[PDB]
Formats: structure tokens, C-alpha cells, sequence
């Protein structure tokens, strides 16, 4: 929004808006440039986000064109998983049910990633990611 | 008549050999030939064999066919004192076809259809598991009703008459008669309607003879099938519309979620197929023309519910609205569009299966449903429909930023038309192609790739009843050079070319129509003219067009017209041939005698859409900046000297300014070429040798 965009500047519209407002993957916040620098140049700490309590990492940034939080976060996501799983028993052979199953099954691992449950099945998608991964490996 | 028996003989043997012809008839005098002759040649083979399929671009002509129609039928039931099984079925317009809406809505928009889906889901909802029926129903789908229309023509008016007395409704009396296969007769937005096209293709069943009537505006009906601008408000609505999803789901997840896995079920085991199997009398979305599209095996989101659709659906619209926001001058081709949108986020290219499918899945569990926001969804689904197949000739394009304020809007640019078309030409054969205002018939053999047969007019008889003079010289020869630019030059010479026309108008004060290439000359003279005697003194007042036209103030204008032509007063109607109205009923000295055309017609240029089709049609038929300028000017032209024609019984004159008028053809093609204060003289001896040759040749 044009009124919060960094707790210590939220307006900055007639201060000549010259500096970009970089969002941490682990915060989704906004913060300016002259103040995200600062505080991963001092060290990896939380930002003030309206009392934000998650560490903020040096670099790992990402320029972003703005589509809520939540399909952000579920495109993110959607990637990666994507990426974990991979093509592993898609374009084998052919087959349109077991392959529309199996992608059934990925979105809606993705989907219970991006509502959390009670954090329990996520672990279980996080035992399965590594479990791919092994697949992968060998 | 021989001249139009001639025309009997072409259409006789055109239905008994070819697939398809391009018949030229004369204007004012081909209206009555095929109405007649159609009908006898479905006698002479059985009497229910083909059936007429006359097409027609207004309500107007569609009218006028119906009381023609009527015309038939007096005249062989006349002659003969036998009574046959009539025909004759009037589809018209929704909301001029409706009963209701006229009793507590009191409105006459395009949402009478969405009130006729809450009677009809009142109807099946009072017929399952519980609004009231409507005002009658329950009774519509009986033979009596069947029966009422080959017994006795009740078509139109006769049927909104009939309705009100029988307390029916006319709606389904149409759609159940459809199968009936009467003589249809609707519009050409309707046998290519990516909605409206399929049930109609499905209740017809084919085999019969398709009537383009007109048939010159064939090819801005199949643009016209596309073509819809993105205008940011749609990107507000689609996000109200994704929040109301939201909600739904919400709804639906919150108490009552086992009929959405029921149907869920009826997707994962019978897909579309099974879902449009089993809805009967259900509201329906739009689609790119199924036969048009042949694709099956629709699969729900590679089986999925409707949070994925959702999501993907909020992800797709705020793709589009990043896409939406530029620079200014953008063009995309729609595979390297669909190939950044793969790059973005994934979603293959078949998010038209995920919209036909899940627009059904949530009207069958919706039962309180917004209009604004379902548009909204049922447009987004378009754009998906069309950005996932039909990419031939099909081009993406982005209005630049020209203020930047009102400006993030995204067009699409439709296909060849002749894809559009073709269906018919394997549905159909002799579809008989006739038209009035078609000089020369080439551009239909070479645009529109078909193979087909040529017939010219050959009716041209007493010359000296049809005055056709042209005006080049205005006095000075400076007006017609200023008045052929987009813009406007020297507004003092266009308020010469004004005083011209009020020395004109003065001269012969016997009903007067003026057609414009465009409301800027029109607002420009209005404006401050400096003068106003032909309204003081011969025309007491005068008759302008709004360049936003509206249904009461041009029929208010209409009906002034006649009765100001009836009380020998007169009116000068100031009209653009590219606005609405394109008219056609005259017949009588109410119309305008004498006609004045401002120069020749002029296409808006310097629009992005007429750029793509320009480079479209020249990769196509080569016709590059030449065909643009004196086929469509040719065919605006046309439609004001139609307007002359009505008749050998009638006279009338045209004015035509501008020398290039000669570049281009017309019809009855016997043009003199002189001054306009010769002209001035010379239709002053016209109105008195045009009243005198009268009582003289009969
Ligand atoms: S049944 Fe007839 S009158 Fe009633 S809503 Fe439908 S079209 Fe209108
Ligand atoms: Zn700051
Ligand atoms: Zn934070």
C-alpha cells in the first residue's frame, strides 16, 4: 500500500520514492532499502514490522510485482514442491488417470502446506520431500 | 414480373444444383422473390422436405419477413381454398419475447434472461425437493401447444397477443418449436453465437436451406464474435468475484460440502459429459463454440475440486492484471503469451476444460448467485477459452497509454472468418446468398474462400424514373477536398460546404436525409452555423442523430419523421452511415425524395485493430491499402442508396460529393457528372418530369 511499505517509512510518496521495499521470504514485510540494509548489515535480526518477531536473513531478497501474500506464498510453494517431485511417474508411459491421481496428490500436499493443518501432515510432506529426494539421488 | 421471375429461375436452379450462390438483387424489388420461391420449391419436391432458415441483420427485416410471410400465406390460402400445415416462427428478442418482466420488472435490459433462470430454477426446485413457478407453466411442453402454430401462424406479435390470452409463455412455446422446425426466422448474431449457436444447431438438426439475407455485413458480424476490451474495472470485478469464490467456498466447506463431492464424483467418473448429460433446463456458460472447438475428454483440473480452481483462477486474473500493467505499446502473440503465463506459474493449456467444467460445477452448487461477479468469472473464462485454443490469425493487443489514467485495457484480435463460417458448408447445402448492396461481387469469391457461382442484377428499366446525378463541383471545389479528412480542416470552409447545404436544402424542401462519415463534422456545424432559415422556413425542424444514440430518441425521431413528412412539413435527418439504424423500410413519400450524401465514408484509421487486420489481410489476399478504403466505403455508401430504391412506382435522387465516388462502383450504373447549382435545376425539372411520366407510362 501507498501508507505502509516500512515501519519507519511508510510515507515516503513526496520524499521522492527512489529506494525499492525488498520482502523476506521468512517475514513477508515490507521494508525499505535504507533500513533492510542497515539491519542485515548489523546483523540477522528481526525486523520492527509491527512488532515482527521472525529473524530476518542477510541477502535471499526477491523484487516483488504484488499478488497477495497467499498465492505468493502458494506459487513459492507450488515451485518447489513441483521441483521435489519432479516428473516421477508422469510421462512414463501414457496413462491420464494415474497421472491426474498422482498430481491430485501433489496439490493437495501444496494445499496442506499452504493451510498448515495443525503441523503434523506437513512433517509427514517434509519426510516425503526427502524421500523423493533420495529417489532422485539414486 | 419477368425482371424478378428471372431471379426465380436463378434461385429454382441454384437450390436444385449448387451448394451455395451469390445472387445480386435489385434493392426495393427482392424481397418478396425468395419468400415465394423457396416455398414452391419445397412443393415441388415434398411439402416438408427443406425448411427456411432466413437470416437477416435487424429486427426490422425480421418483422417485415413475418408479415411478408403472412403475405404468403393469404395468398396460397387465397387461391386455392385449402388449408395446409402453416409455418412461420418468430425468434426474436428476449425481452421482446417475454411476458413477465413487463408486469413487476418494468425494464427492458439483457437481464430478463437471468430473471427467466430464477423462474425455471423456481420450476425445478418446486419440482424436486420443495419463488413461484412464473405466471403459467407446466403446460407449455403439450401437443396442444405443439399444435397451436402449424394450425393457426402465431409468430411475434401474434404470439405475444396469443400468450397474453391463453396466459402462456412465449419463450418456451419458441424453444419447443425450434425442433418443430418452422420457418425460423433470427438474426446472424445467432447462428454464430458462442452460446447461442449450439442449442440452436442441436434443436434444427440441420438439413435445411440457410437464406443470408444482406449478406454484407458478414464479415463485422464474425469480428464483431470477438473482440472484448479489458478496461481495469473487469480486474476489480474479477477480484470481487474471487473474494464472492472465497466466500462460497467458505459456504460450502462450512456445513454442506457432500453434494460438492457428489458432483466432484460425477466429474472424476463422467466428466463434462456426464455433467451437461444429466442438467436438464439449467442455466449455461459461454464456450468458443463447441462443434467449432471439437474437444472432449474435458478433465476437472487433472481431478481436482474447487479451492485448486480458485486458486489458480486468483493466480490467473493476477497474472493478468500484472500483464495489464505496462509501459504503453505492447503487442503479444498468444502462444508467446501463453508461453510467459507457463513461465509464470504453470497451468497448461487447458484452463478452457477447467472453466467449462467448473462454471457448471459451481452454478450446480450455487442457489444465490451475484451477476457482476459471475460475469465477471464467465468473462475471465472467455479470455481463458480463447488463450488456450484458437491461436491462428488470433492477436493479443494492448491499448497504449494515452492520458497515463484511463488507460490499462487488453483487446483480443479475433480469427479468419472463414473458420467462423464454415460450419455451415458441411451442415448445409444451396444456401442461397442474397444482397442489395454488394457492387462488385468479387470481394466475396476472394475474402471468405468459398466455392460458389456468380449472379449480377439484370433488372434496369426506366432510367428516367430513377435520377442518379453526382455533385463534384461545389461552387468553389473546396469542400469536398476538406471534407475528406479524419479531422476536420479550415472550419471556415466547412461552414461554406454548411451554407451549401442549407442553399441546397432550400432549393428542394421535400423531405431531406443527410448521412455523415462521422459526428464530428455533424457536432462541429451544429455548434455555431451562423444561419437557420431552412429550420424557419421550410423545414420547421430538424432531425439529428445523437453520436450517442439511444432506442426511444431515434424511434421519437422515426415517428417525428413521419409524422412531420405527413403533414407536409418535412424534416432534414442528419444520420451517420456508420452509426445505428441502418434503416430500410420506405415504399412511400414519408421517406426522404431527395438524399444528401457528405462526401464519400471514411473508416476510423490509426487504431491498432485496424492494423492487424490490415497486415491479416495482407498476408491473406494481398488486398494491402486498397479494398479498406473503397469496399467498406463502398458498402456504407450502399446502404444510403438503398434507401432511394423503392420501387418503379417511386422515384427519388442522391446526392454524391467527392470525385472518387467514380473509383468505386454502384448500382444501376448510370451516373451523370455536373455541378451542384446545375444539380440544383436540374432536380428542380426532375420533381416535375418524375410527376409527369407517371400517369404517362401507365
Ligand atoms: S417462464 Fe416465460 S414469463 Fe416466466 S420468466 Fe421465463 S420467459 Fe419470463
Ligand atoms: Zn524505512
Ligand atoms: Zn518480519
Amino acid at each position: 500500500e501507498n501508507k505502509d511499505m516500512c515501519p519507519i517509512c511508510k510515507t515516503d510518496r513526496y520524499l521522492s520514492p527512489d529506494v525499492k521495499f525488498l520482502v523476506n521470504p521468512e517475514c513477508y514485510h515490507r521494508i525499505c532499502e535504507s533500513c533492510v540494509d542497515r539491519i542485515f548489515s548489523l546483523g540477522p535480526a528481526q525486523c520492527p514490522y509491527k512488532g515482527c518477531d521472525k529473524i530476518l536473513r542477510k541477502n535471499k531478497f526477491k523484487t516483488q510485482i504484488f499478488d497477495d501474500v497467499e498465492v505468493e506464498k502458494e506459487v513459492d510453494i507450488r515451485k518447489r514442491v513441483f521441483n521435489v517431485f519432479n516428473k516421477t511417474i508422469d510421462d512414463f508411459n501414457g496413462d491420464l488417470v494415474e497421472y491426474n491421481k498422482y498430481l491430485e496428490e501433489v496439490e493437495d500436499i501444496i494445499y496442506k502446506l499452504d493451510h498448515g493443518i495443525d503441523v503434523a501432515k506437513t512433517e509427514e510432506k517434509l519426510r516425503t520431500y526427502e524421500e523423493l529426494n533420495k529417489q532422485l539421488i539414486m | 414480373y419477368p425482371e424478378q421471375y428471372n431471379y426465380m429461375c436463378d434461385i429454382k436452379k441454384t437450390l436444385d444444383v449448387g451448394g451455395n450462390s451469390i445472387l445480386e438483387m435489385p434493392s426495393g424489388t427482392g424481397k418478396t422473390v425468395s419468400l415465394l420461391s423457396l416455398t414452391i420449391a419445397y412443393q415441388m419436391h415434398y411439402p416438408e422436405h427443406r425448411k427456411i432458415i432466413y437470416c437477416s441483420r435487424t429486427m426490422s427485416e425480421i418483422e417485415k419477413a413475418l408479415v411478408e410471410l403472412e403475405n404468403l400465406m393469404d395468398y396460397r390460402t387465397k387461391e386455392l381454398g385449402y388449408q395446409e400445415d402453416f409455418r412461420g416462427l418468430g425468434l426474436t428478442s428476449r425481452k421482446n419475447l417475454c411476458l413477465h418482466p413487463e408486469v413487476s420488472k418494468e425494464r427492458k435490459g439483457t437481464v430478463v434472461d437471468e430473471k427467466c433462470r430464477r423462474m425455471t430454477n423456481g420450476q425445478a426446485k418446486r419440482k424436486l425437493e420443495e419463488v413461484e413457478l412464473c405466471e403459467y407453466h407446466e403446460n407449455l411442453y403439450n401437443i396442444e401447444v405443439e399444435d397451436y402454430l402449424p394450425k393457426g401462424v402465431f409468430s411475434f406479435e401474434k404470439l405475444l397477443k396469443y400468450c397474453e390470452e391463453k396466459t402462456l409463455c412465449p419463450y418456451f412455446i419458441v424453444r419447443r418449436m425450434i425442433s418443430l422446425c418452422n420457418i425460423i426466422i433470427y438474426s446472424y448474431h445467432y447462428l454464430l453465437d458462442p452460446k447461442i449457436a449450439e442449442r440452436v444447431s442441436n434443436e434444427v438438426s440441420k438439413d435445411s436451406i440457410v437464406i443470408f439475407d444482406e449478406a454484407h455485413n458478414i464479415d463485422n458480424v464474425c469480428i464483431e464474435s470477438l473482440s472484448l476490451d479489458l478496461t481495469t474495472d473487469a480486474l476489480r470485478r474479477a477480484t470481487r468475484g474471487a473474494n464472492a469464490l472465497d466466500e462460497r467456498i467458505s459456504e460450502v466447506r462450512k456445513v454442506d460440502s457432500q453434494k460438492l463431492q457428489d458432483e466432484y464424483e460425477k466429474l472424476v467418473q463422467g466428466l463434462x459429459x456426464x455433467x451437461x448429460x444429466x442438467x436438464x433446463x439449467x442455466x449455461x456458460x459461454x464456450x468458443x463454440x463447441x462443434x467449432x472447438x471439437x474437444x472432449x475428454x474435458x478433465x476437472x483440473x487433472x481431478x481436482x475440486r474447487a479451492e485448486h480452481f480458485v486458486s489458480f483462477l486468483k493466480r490467473l486474473i493476477e497474472y493478468l492484471k500484472t500483464r495489464m500493467k505496462v509501459l504503453h505499446v505492447i503487442s503479444e502473440t498468444p502462444k508467446s503469451f501463453l508461453q510467459h503465463l507457463k513461465q509464470l506459474t504453470f497451468i497448461e493449456r487447458k484452463p478452457l476444460r477447467f472453466c467449462s467444467e467448473r462454471l457448471s460445477l459451481l452454478v450446480r452448487t450455487l442457489e444465490v448467485t451475484e451477476v457482476e461477479d459471475f460475469t465477471a468469472l464467465k468473462d475471465i473464462a472467455t479470455f481463458a477459452t480463447l488463450i488456450s485454443t484458437y491461436e491462428e490469425g488470433f492477436l493479443l493487443i494492448i491499448e497504449p497509454y494515452e492520458i497515463a489514467v484511463p488507460n490499462p485495457i487488453m483487446r483480443f484480435t479475433c480469427l479468419d472468418a472463414s473458420i467462423a463460417i464454415k460450419p455451415v458448408f458441411e451442415r448445409f447445402s444451396s444456401v442461397i446468398i442474397t444482397s442489395g448492396t454488394i457492387s462488385p461481387l468479387d470481394m466475396y469469391p476472394r475474402m471468405l474462400n468459398f466455392k460458389t457461382v456468380l449472379q449480377k442484377s439484370y433488372a434496369m428499366t426506366l432510367a428516367k424514373k430513377s435520377f442518379l446525378p453526382m455533385i463534384i463541383t461545389k461552387g468553389s471545389d473546396q469542400v469536398a477536398i476538406s471534407s475528406r479528412f479524419e479531422i476536420r480542416n479550415d472550419p471556415s470552409i466547412v461552414r461554406n460546404y454548411g451554407s451549401m447545404l442549407v442553399e441546397f436544402a432550400k432549393i428542394t424542401p421535400d423531405g431531406m436525409v443527410v448521412f455523415f462519415p462521422s459526428y464530428l463534422y455533424m457536432e462541429s456545424i451544429v455548434s455555431m452555423w451562423q444561419t437557420m432559415g431552412i429550420l424557419d422556413e421550410v423545414w420547421k425542424h430538424k432531425l439529428i442523430l445523437v453520436e450517442t444514440p439511444d432506442a426511444q430518441e431515434t424511434s421519437l425521431a422515426l415517428e417525428t419523421y413521419r409524422k412531420a413528412c405527413s403533414n407536409g412539413r418535412g424534416a432534414i435527418l442528419l444520420s451517420v452511415a456508420r452509426g445505428k439504424v441502418s434503416e430500410g423500410i420506405d415504399f412511400d413519400h414519408q421517406y426522404g425524395r431527395t438524399v444528401l450524401m457528405i462526401g464519400i465514408p471514411f473508416q476510423y484509421t490509426e487504431s491498432r485493430i485496424l492494423k492487424a487486420r490490415l497486415e491479416f489481410m495482407r498476408e491473406n489476399y494481398r488486398i494491402r491499402e486498397n479494398d479498406f478504403l473503397s469496399f467498406d466505403a463502398m458498402r456504407h455508401a450502399a446502404q444510403c442508396l438503398g434507401r432511394v430504391l423503392r420501387g418503379k412506382d417511386d422515384y427519388g435522387v442522391m446526392v454524391l460529393a467527392d470525385r472518387r465516388f467514380s473509383r468505386k462502383r454502384s448500382q444501376l450504373p448510370k451516373w451523370i457528372a455536373q455541378g451542384l447549382s446545375d444539380a440544383d435545376l436540374n432536380l428542380s425539372t426532375d420533381m416535375a418530369i418524375s410527376n409527369t411520366k407517371q400517369f404517362l407510362r401507365t
